[PDB]
């Protein structure tokens, strides 16, 4: 089989410039041509350029002449992408694809790599605020019940939350993050009977290990 | 009437050093036939073998348009001389040597058809590089190639495509042309590839080409194969019919050295 | 008349001091166009009968742009193919048999072609491989024979035919070999080689096989070696009599 | 310079015949548009299908097929499995370079279309302090994961301050996701009622809050 | 010896279109051109157009220019013709005739088709309107009376008459049909002893196979 | 654009020779008109005789030999047979196109000439209900297979509501033709007589009633 | 668009037979490349040997600058047929 393994993920400041790697194996390198794809979230898949690891012939996307760079290595199969003046806009995951023909340009996605997400953004390190996501002047309690836990404002990502130190394991439901512009937010929910609360404390968990918190939170509802 | 139309063209603001107008800005596409009349002088030395044949080029150039389905006007007119159309810059990336034919007129033929789709038909002799090899001689194959692109508009401005309908044609008798080989399968592929001026749309017609075990077989293996047997039969001789076993193991091996040159 | 020639592979015109061409105009409109051609035309051959051949070469012409509608050629009524005066004998290896003057008019996708066709036909000179080659090679075979009639103890005699004989026919051969073309097929002169060849081998073993059977020195075997000898003497010529009627009979076409 | 378009999201049962679309925004997608159709696996999988003139990937199981139905490129999947069940992407090639769609989000049912539950939760005071206002609806347990979310806080019709996850593969292999709302402070008190309905394979669900 | 069996008789209704076949048979079929004719009745043999086995290369009759269109299959021997938009003007005998010279235009016809009769008329199935014919009053005896059938309106052809069931099978002439508006006429004419008539009824027996009609007519004297 | 003519038909006896012609609008016929000659034997049975350049079609008798006659095409038979009785049709190759002729209807007699047999039929009782009255006029047992047939009524000719079947063999290598007249069943009262006239090599045999 | 700019750049007197301007008088510098497709016939008896190659040069020639970076004009622009530039 063939793989395409790229580096690791990234944390960068706007102005600064790095470079993914793209190693290749499971083929002859110089005789397929590999592409770049840029997955953001507010734009769809932006292609960028492709390049020929025999002839080391480069053609770029319009959009992005002069923000990327691919160069290669054919001792070691590998092709490099550097990104160049880095801004807030160009916070995405980046991918590798390579070129199905045999020593020519086919126009076709053979194999992929796993990504390599980039984000970018000039916010420091924060931890995260947690506040106490309850049901308020709720009609009926019918043996079910919902509660949640807001966790608000931090920096780096991610953060593990967990429900009475991994007591509760079932039915326990964590959100992608969304986040507003500077902070990164995601909330938590639970499902437990309807009896054993507010009779029993639950916990809401949250660690941020990019700034080394560990805040448990009650909840305290009327 | 035909003259008259072809003055019509090129009384307007044309420019032949100018590329089609597209109706989306896309490139052009020129659809290309391929006849093939002969094969000969393969040559394993120099890695090369020439080839004739016949191009067919088409493409669409609305400013050559000059009529409706439904008009008065001959669907088609053939370019005389003096009048110069956008033409694909085409060649042949493989070829060492190439020539046209002159003789009388030369072998061209330009047909402009009333919407403004342009057949172009040319004779053209190749002498295409075909690096082969032999480790396997006799029983070997060979596949020869007749690359074909453009060389100074990329990807933006020419594309090539071969013909929907029978885009390679051999001659009658093609395959009995060849004395060493027998063609076997002819295909026809894209070669497009990126280089470091652009990207250029290619396309290559391949033939494969098998040579011939019978006579090798006749000539060598099987005549080889009785030789050293009929070695073997000095061994149930006796000792002492010196004259016998003598003879037999020096006749075999003087023949067999004859078989080699 | 924008006329070509399909099968050219090769062509130039004559240029030397003024150009090579001629044209007539006559008073009622009618044009006379001459002009010297040297082509090189495309002519697949076919060797199956080394070199009992014939070969047939052609020349087609035509027009290259204009269709059935605007021109059509025709031959001359009277003597629409010339040769020069010593043609025929121009070629070292062929004879001229025939030449013919007929019509190749093709459809094509790009339309209806008229087209012509002189034919030559072509005949190798046959007497030179007749008695060069088949002569010495059916009187090394006769020669060969006769080791049958000599007697056992003849070994001087029998082993000297036998090994004279087969180094003479590879001569024969090599001298074949160098005027015959190479091709990858199989042809009727490669056929009559190897017989011939064969014949002369195993005329050579047979006294192999008798030169052991009789040294063993027991009368059962000691007197069975005549009786391979006499039966040599039927068989080989047999077999190629019934050799030369299958070959001939098979090449004779 | 060009867009192109795909379907939403479809959706189809095991065994049976589904096509995608993608449609070209300068004209009719020619031969010269050189069609790909790229599959994503979740947690970022991505596989190659159909390209070019008639190339495909190696591996590619049989019932994937391409083709130009109409005047747009196609993607035939004929005898559906479970494991087709992913996000497809369409390529275009204009001129130069490639232009990807929006993506269909193909949907396999492996069991059977399950109802949302959504419940909205109130912004805690502990935030309110902070002068920041963050009302949680949450949607758990709904299959498939297309979810529209419209919100009807203080006058019915909302027009901005909202955003929305992607629905989220759980452990019971039904989606989930989660809407916010953005506003001050001042918001809280002057609103009256709060509104925060989604809706799921047509069917509308709406709850309430004071 | 060589074949050219084409397909059997075809009937269709106007705008619609059908395909001739023409399977060749007893030569190398790639070397010998095909021309089509059509036979009408109204108008002469007129030749639609030729086609090569071995090119596919096409040349129409002016005439023809989109009516019809020849296609061939190496590898069944067969020559097709499609003709498109048919209408009652192309309801014709349809020949297919080969070339005479071997991989070159001969411009001579060599072998034709039996023949394919292609009827394209608007009219609905129409059942026989069978009327006796007697000779009329007076100028009786002379020579021995001629009778016969009336074979009227009726589509489409063909339609078989016997007489007495296929009794009297001597003086028995069967003209071939005329259509007028559509609708095929025929009349059938037996001749029998003026000494055995009235005396001996004699009835004609009219068939339809596509109507599954059988009709008699007994003939009376006015 | 262009008509080829030939002769309508020609008779000839078994042994001798004719020649049947072929003449072009445009003007003589050259050898590039490349002349074809084509045999319609009955039951709708066709094959080429002669055509292009020189060009003969395989198993042609040697008795059929074209030639350029005058400025027009020829197709001469030497030594006709009976087999040889059959329509003719000359092709000729204009540019890019094919013409055929109307083809001539050659007669070889196999056996002494028979006048026809005419036999005129009026309207049924049955039919004259429907306001359609149809007159049947049949023609049996004539060689050849040449005949004119006319219709008169009061004395007069009439130009329209007459058709008449295109000669066809019998098994007795005799021909029969049908002609019928179509007239309204009101109109075949008025009209006290009726008439049906048959030409067949140069001689009149009249059928009439009147009723 | 391109032979709207090749156009200008040849109705000034420019001449083919002049070396390209200098900033400081020096030389033209060439860049070269070489791409080589086939290498064939060797021959030993005659000293030589038979090679087919892609040659590309490259020079600066200041008179056939007709734009700015920052323009809506193409970087580069195709030479056509019945122009001549000092090679
Ligand atoms: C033992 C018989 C030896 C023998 O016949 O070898 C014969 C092969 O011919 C055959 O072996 C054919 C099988 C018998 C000998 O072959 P040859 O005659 O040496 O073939 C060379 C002839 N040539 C130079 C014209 C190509
Ligand atoms: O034995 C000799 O075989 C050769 C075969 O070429 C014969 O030659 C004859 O037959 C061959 C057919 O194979 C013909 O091509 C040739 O034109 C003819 O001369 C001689 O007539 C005969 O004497
Ligand atoms: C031509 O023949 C080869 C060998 O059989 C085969 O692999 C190839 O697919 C053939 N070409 C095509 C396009 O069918
Ligand atoms: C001339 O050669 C041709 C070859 O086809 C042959 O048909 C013809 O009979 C020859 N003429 C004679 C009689 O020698
Ligand atoms: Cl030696």
């Amino acid at each position: 089989e063939v793989q395409l393994q790229q580096s690791g993920p990234e944390l960068v400041r706007p102005g600064a410039s790095m470079k993914i790697s793209c190693k290749a194996s499971g083929y002859s390198f110089t005789g397929y041509t590999m592409n770049w794809v840029k997955q953001s979230h507010g734009k769809n898949l932006e292609w960028i350029g492709l390049i020929n690891p025999y002839n080391g012939g480069t053609s770029y996307n319009q959009k992005f002449k002069g923000k990327a760079t691919l160069t290669v290595d054919k001792s070691s199969s590998t092709a490099y992408m550097e990104l160049l003046s880095l801004t807030s806009e160009d916070s995405a995951v980046y991918y590798c694809a390579r070129d199905g023909d045999y020593y020519r340009y086919g126009r076709y996605f053979d194999y992929w790599g796993q990504g390599t997400t980039l984000t970018v953004s000039s916010a420091k390190t924060t931890p995260p605020s947690v506040y106490p996501l309850a049901p308020g002047s709720a009609a009926q309690t019918n043996s079910m019940v919902t509660l949640g836990c807001l966790v608000k404002g931090y920096f780096p990502e991610p953060v593990t939350v967990t429900w009475n130190s991994g007591s509760l394991s079932s039915g326990v439901h964590t959100f992608p993050a969304v986040l507003q512009s500077d902070l990164y937010t995601l909330s938590s929910s639970v499902t437990v009977p309807s009896s054993t609360w507010p009779s029993e404390t639950v916990t809401c968990n949250v660690a941020h290990p990019a700034s080394s918190t560990k805040v448990d939170k009650k909840i305290v509802p009327r | 009437s035909d003259s008259k139309i072809l003055a019509h063209l090129f009384t307007s603001g044309y420019d032949f050093r100018v590329r089609p107008p597209t109706d989306n800005g896309g490139p052009v596409v020129v659809s290309v036939n391929m006849l093939l009349r002969t094969i000969s002088k393969i040559d394993v030395v120099n890695m090369e073998y020439s080839a004739q044949l016949t191009l067919r080029e088409s493409w669409i150039d609305k400013r050559l348009s000059y009529g409706v389905k439904g008009d008065g006007q001959p669907d088609f007119v053939i370019l005389t001389v003096g009048h110069q159309i956008w033409m694909p810059d085409t060649f042949f990336p493989n070829e060492k040597q190439a020539y046209k034919h002159t003789i009388d007129k030369p072998n061209v033929l330009i047909r402009i058809h009333n919407d403004g789709t342009v057949l172009y038909s040319v004779r053209i002799s190749l002498v295409l590089s075909c690096p082969m090899y032999l480790q396997y001689y006799p029983m070997d194959v060979q596949q020869c190639s007749i690359d074909l692109a453009s060389y100074a508009y990329t990807t933006k401005d020419i594309e090539y495509l071969w013909k929907e309908h029978s885009p390679l044609q051999l001659k009658v008798g093609l395959s009995s042309s060849l004395p060493s080989f027998q063609l076997t399968n002819t295909s026809t592929t894209y070669c497009t590839s990126v280089t470091n001026t652009g990207i250029y749309s290619c396309l290559r017609t391949t033939i494969q080409l098998k040579r011939e075990f019978s006579f090798y077989l006749l000539q060598l293996y099987i005549p080889s194969c009785m030789l050293v047997i009929v070695s073997w039969v000095s061994f149930w001789f006796d000792r002492t019919a010196i004259p016998a076993r003598v003879t037999l193991g020096v006749t075999t091996l003087l023949t067999m050295t004859a078989q080699s040159a | 008349p924008d006329t070509f020639f399909p099968n050219e592979k090769q062509a130039y015109k004559h240029t030397i001091d003024k150009p090579n061409v001629l044209i007539r105009i006559h008073n009622d409109g009618t044009v006379l166009y001459s002009v010297r051609i040297s082509l090189v035309l495309s002519c697949p051959m076919y060797l199956q009968y080394y070199p009992m051949d014939v070969q047939q070469c052609s020349i087609d012409l035509a027009s290259y742009a204009y269709t059935t509608k605007d021109i059509e050629y025709l031959w001359k009524e009277h003597s629409p193919l010339q040769l020069k005066v010593g043609l025929s004998s121009s070629l070292p290896s062929f004879q001229l048999t025939n030449t013919s003057t007929t019509y190749c008019t093709s459809v094509t996708n790009t339309g209806i072609y008229s087209c012509l066709r002189t034919t030559i036909q072509l005949k190798r000179e046959f007497s030179f491989y007749l008695l060069q080659l088949y002569i010495p090679s059916c009187m090394l075979v006769i020669v060969s024979w006769v080791s049958f009639w000599f007697d056992r103890t003849a070994i001087p005699a029998r082993v000297t035919l036998g090994v004279t004989t087969l180094l003479t026919m590879t001569a024969q051969s090599a001298g074949i070999n160098s005027q015959l073309p190479p091709v990858s097929y199989i042809k009727a002169i490669d056929v009559w080689i190897g017989a011939c060849m064969t014949f002369i081998f195993c005329a050579l073993l047979e006294f192999a096989l008798v030169n052991h059977i009789a040294n063993a020195g027991t009368t059962e075997w000691n007197d069975i070696s005549k009786r391979v000898d006499l039966i040599s003497r039927a068989l080989f010529p047999v077999l190629f009599f019934v050799f030369n009627i299958l070959y001939w009979s098979r090449f004779g076409h | 310079q060009a867009v192109v378009t795909q379907e939403s999201a479809l959706t189809t049962s095991p065994g049976e015949t589904v096509t995608l679309t993608c449609r070209s925004s300068t004209g009719a997608v020619t031969t010269i548009n050189f069609a790909n159709w790229v599959q994503e696996k979740p947690d970022h999988l991505f596989t190659g299908l159909i390209g070019g003139i008639n190339n495909r990937a190696p591996g590619v199981p049989a019932r994937f097929s391409g083709s130009l139905i109409g005047d747009k490129a196609a993607l035939t999947i004929t005898g559906a499995q479970t494991e087709d069940e992913a996000i497809y992407f369409c390529a275009l090639w204009y001129s130069n370079h490639w232009v990807f769609g929006g993506g269909t989000k193909l949907t396999v049912l492996g069991q059977p279309k399950s109802s949302p539950s959504v419940t909205l939760f109130p912004p805690s005071s502990e935030e309110l302090e902070t002068n920041k206002a963050t009302l949680v609806c949450t949607i758990t347990d709904f299959y498939p994961g297309v979810v529209t979310v419209d919100w009807k806080v203080d006058g019915t019709p909302v027009t901005q301050g909202m955003e929305t996850t992607q629905p989220s593969k759980q452990s019971n292999n039904k989606y989930m996701a989660s809407s916010y709302l953005t506003l001050t402070a001042r918001a809280w008190e002057r609103h009256s009622s709060y509104s925060c309905q989604v809706t799921h394979e047509g069917h509308t669900v709406e709850k309430s809050l004071s």
